[PDB]
Order: structure tokens, then sequence, then C-alpha cells
């Protein structure tokens, strides 16, 4: 479980947008340092910027 | 913010 540091906006069709503080589940890295993650507050799941994101507590 | 990673 990581927490999202910045908010990012999707841009392309497989992104999840997120805001800051939401918290994820990191699914995979099969887009390297982009990973596929799902959103515990928005239920969407998409792909992410490693270095949006940092480990809950 | 940092950059964006390559995809």
């Amino acid at each position: 479980t990581f927490v999202a540091l910045y908010d990012y906006v999707s841009r392309t069709e497989t992104d999840l947008s997120f805001k800051k503080g939401e918290r994820l589940q990191i699914v995979n890295n099969t887009e390297g340092d982009w990973w596929l993650a799902h959103s515990l507050t928005t239920g969407r799941t998409g792909y992410i910027p490693s270095n949006y994101v940092a480990p809950s507590d | 913010a940092p950059p964006l990673p390559p995809r």
C-alpha cells in the first residue's frame, strides 16, 4: 500500500488519475517505472508514475 | 513535481 504525494492527471487511456493523499495498492510493474495500481479511494485501476507515490506508513 | 518516467 502506497500514498500519492502529488496529483496525477491521466495522459493515456490506461493511466490512473489520482489526487494527492489517495491510498493505492500496487498490482504490478508491467510498464516498468509505471506501475499498475488500484485506488482504494476511487476504486479505479490504471498505470501510475511510481515516483509520485511512497509507501504507506 | 518530478519528471514522469519514460514508459
